[PDB]
């Protein structure tokens, strides 16, 4: 007859487009951000006397950027370890420097990978 | 001596939004229960106590 | 003290040591449907007490994290004793709501959650050029759970909180009937709600007339507080729930 | 507030910022007695604030496994001051008694107590063919311990508290006078005694009157709280003390 | 939009006096701040929002 | 409840919901001075607004070992705003004031503090054949430390707390305005002080007409209690400040 409540994903979302008696399909995504491990679909099938889901629910995990660029001649602002997703890295020039381009960047998620945003700022004496 | 055609239900206890505690303080608890009747409670029929007995004198 | 408050409908009894107030609608009690005010022609069933109760709904768990929850609602309550069997035989439905969010914790515990009930709350799909599902909107009971992140996938809602899953401001959300629960001086929240649509009447399993959200705005804290669990539960009670068209039961 | 609370006998006053109410006997306050009730025919003594005044008794201390505690009364009070030698030199006499226990502990104890006054608490022995001791029964001040399991002895009470040493459910002695400490909401316990017997004035050694029983029903319990000494204390003072047949004092 | 010849001024906030707490609790904590109009305030002149726009129709 | 309380001067206002009472004067509230009171003869300023507010001196902390706090009152306001610049621009003023001392911790701490008004509190030498200096006597706001043994040094204030810098018993300090800071009931303290001393106006640099003392009598205290951090904020507001003999600014 019908599988049992698929449930939910914690930072992902489940489609049912075709109810959940046997032989429906229900997909698996992911919160943007986050990247899906295991499967992205269950099928709802008859085993003996089960009716139950072929795949189980998998996970949506996040990430961290790598440590921020140097830049010659300046200093990473508070400089420390987990630059998670939408945190950001500022930039001072040293004494004797002036800064050109943006003060401060952010970790962004390309690809389910974490990279930091746009180019890092120069320090000219 | 109640059967089931005079069954009067039961009752049941649930956490409705579990018990939270600050630290320090013990994170279990007792509530205790107590019975009365109500103005509406009446008895009849009188008979001995099924509670009491003897299998001799000088009691 | 006015912390102090008991609330009875049907055979049921709701009771606060430590309450706010109570929010009703945009001030308005509900009411039943006026002559002048109907189209739907047949005699209305009014179940009165077997249907206007406190339903309790499965209890939520607070954590640290927690980005929030909510729930749509004429569904929801669609397999709540008699109310819900009134839902499933009748096309047509009416009802108002008190709402009461209990959450208690200690003392020394700390955070803040805005309960908010919001009429016609149409939410956006996750993937853009895309469609929601009914699940993607709701559970029934249960309930959905906000996100802290963008989420992806066909159907379901783009829950980050921030944009409440509609496309504004969260912190925006005030301009609807709510009160905040902030553990340090309240337990729970009292909402009453009337019946709010274009129409007079309306249908209960196709049109979610409004969204009960519970959103921490200061999250969950404490120390060495043996208490770690601090649930949230959800209790509604329908008010003058009215049904007209009556008919064989819609299919599950 | 009706949590504060003073009380003044003799030269003596007792305070509270946490009681919960007064209990009075069978609503009964203390009266002296009424000519159309007296048989002994001599000339009362009624030494009034020298002897109706707060004595306050040794305390116990609250451990995490007390089982309980009790007190025999006109005996107990047998040598605290003008009371006493009254009942020394006189073969008959009458009193009723405002009594007040104390325990407090702080918001982060937890524990309950029921306090109870129980009129004629004939004891039974824990050796059932033998009898008891007037020792197995009181020891003035201090107090005898209830107990967790079945005693044994000759002569002292079958003691353990469930059984009240009397026979019955422990749970049911509130038929008679009592409070409830509970830790929580209430830091002390009054109860106002008038004299009850069956005879219109009585000897004082030979018979007592009633007993006063503390057990506690949820333990004591706490964490680091750098506080695990939490004593209970008894204060009693006599009312309408009046005494006939005065006489060579009695053998100790 | 606001400019220096229609400034306001500004609004600041400092301890009074620290916040203090027994052990046990946490030793930080939210503010939150709200706002709203009184009822001597008004507003004239109907413009556009900068907020929307669009670059193109089926909007 | 009356622990709740709010004030106003100026364009500043002053709310607690930890109040004990708020104590006035010798039984006085400021008033202007009367013509038949007055000696210099010409027409005053009365700023009202732009002076009489509340002005909050910089913080101290209140630490496990402090022994006290003083100040010196018309200077000390003497870089306050306009009160200050009316003060350097006449010869002669004349104000009440009232004061706030603020202290919040919780309720797992403890300590209790004396704050007081001592009018022409003239203070003693560390060398006792020696004089002092006015740096030794106030430093404007900031706060001059009493110390818990003996000083020394020239032209310092002999401030051991035990003889308040005045050769009399600290404990005796009562029969001047004040209240206590008892942490575990109250939250801060305020007092209303009128105009005393022995002319009806006088020169606001050349004379001190009073000292406010803050002296803990019960050290500070707490446990695993990560608020270690106690501080003690002192805010004032002249009251019906009015000056008279205008001229060119003091040389500071």
């Amino acid at each position: 007859k019908s599988c049992p409540n698929p449930g939910e994903i914690r930072n992902g979302q489940i489609d049912v487009p075709g109810g959940i008696l046997f032989g429906a399909t229900i997909s698996f995504s992911c919160n943007t951000g986050y990247k899906l491990f295991g499967s992205t679909s269950s099928f709802c099938l008859i085993s003996g006397s089960s009716v139950q889901w072929s795949d189980p629910l998998p996970e949506c995990r996040e990430i961290y950027c790598p440590a921020p660029p140097q830049i010659d001649n300046g200093i990473i602002q508070g400089e420390r370890d987990h630059y998670g997703y939408r945190q950001s890295v500022t930039y001072a020039c040293n004494k004797g420097f002036t800064m050109i381009g943006e003060h401060s960047i952010y970790c962004t998620v390309n690809n389910d990978e974490g990279e930091w945003s746009g180019p890092p700022p120069e320090c000219r004496g | 001596q109640q059967d089931e055609y005079t069954s009067a239900g039961n009752v049941t206890c649930w956490y409705q939004t579990g018990i939270v505690v600050p630290a320090g303080t013990p994170t279990s608890c007792s509530i205790m229960c107590f019975v009365s009747a109500c103005n509406d409670f009446s008895v009849r029929l009188l008979k001995d106590t099924p509670f009491i007995q003897q299998a001799a004198l000088l009691q | 003290s006015d912390r102090v408050r008991s609330i009875t409908l049907g055979n049921s009894t709701i009771t606060t040591q430590e309450s706010a107030n109570v929010v009703v609608g945009y001030g308005r009690w509900p009411e039943y449907l006026r002559d002048d005010e109907a189209t739907a022609e047949d005699q209305p069933t009014q179940p009165d007490v077997a249907t206007c109760r406190f339903y309790t709904l499965e209890s939520v768990t607070w954590e640290k994290d927690s980005p929030g929850w909510w729930w749509k609602f004429p569904d929801a309550l669609k397999d709540m004793g008699l109310f819900g069997q009134n839902m499933y035989y009748h096309y047509l439905g009416r009802a108002g709501y008190t709402i009461h969010v209990q959450c208690n914790a200690s003392k020394f515990h700390q955070g803040c959650l805005l309960v908010v009930c919001v009429p016609e709350a149409e939410m956006g799909c996750s993937t853009v050029d895309g469609t929601v599902n009914e699940h993607g909107l709701s559970e029934g009971e249960t309930a959905k759970k906000f996100s802290a992140t963008g989420t992806n996938g066909t159907n379901t809602v783009q829950s980050i909180v921030t944009n409440a899953g509609m496309g504004v401001g969260v912190g925006n959300l005030t301009i609807f009937p709510h009160q905040w629960i902030n553990l340090r001086t309240n337990n729970c929240a009292t909402i009453v709600m009337p019946y709010i649509n274009n129409v007079p009447m309306d249908n209960m399993f196709r049109h979610h007339n409004f969204t009960l959200m519970i959103i921490p705005f200061v999250p969950l804290n404490y120390s060495s507080d043996f208490s770690t669990y601090v649930p949230i539960t959800v209790t509604v009670a329908p008010m003058c729930a009215e049904y007209n068209g009556l008919r064989l039961s819609t299919a599950l």
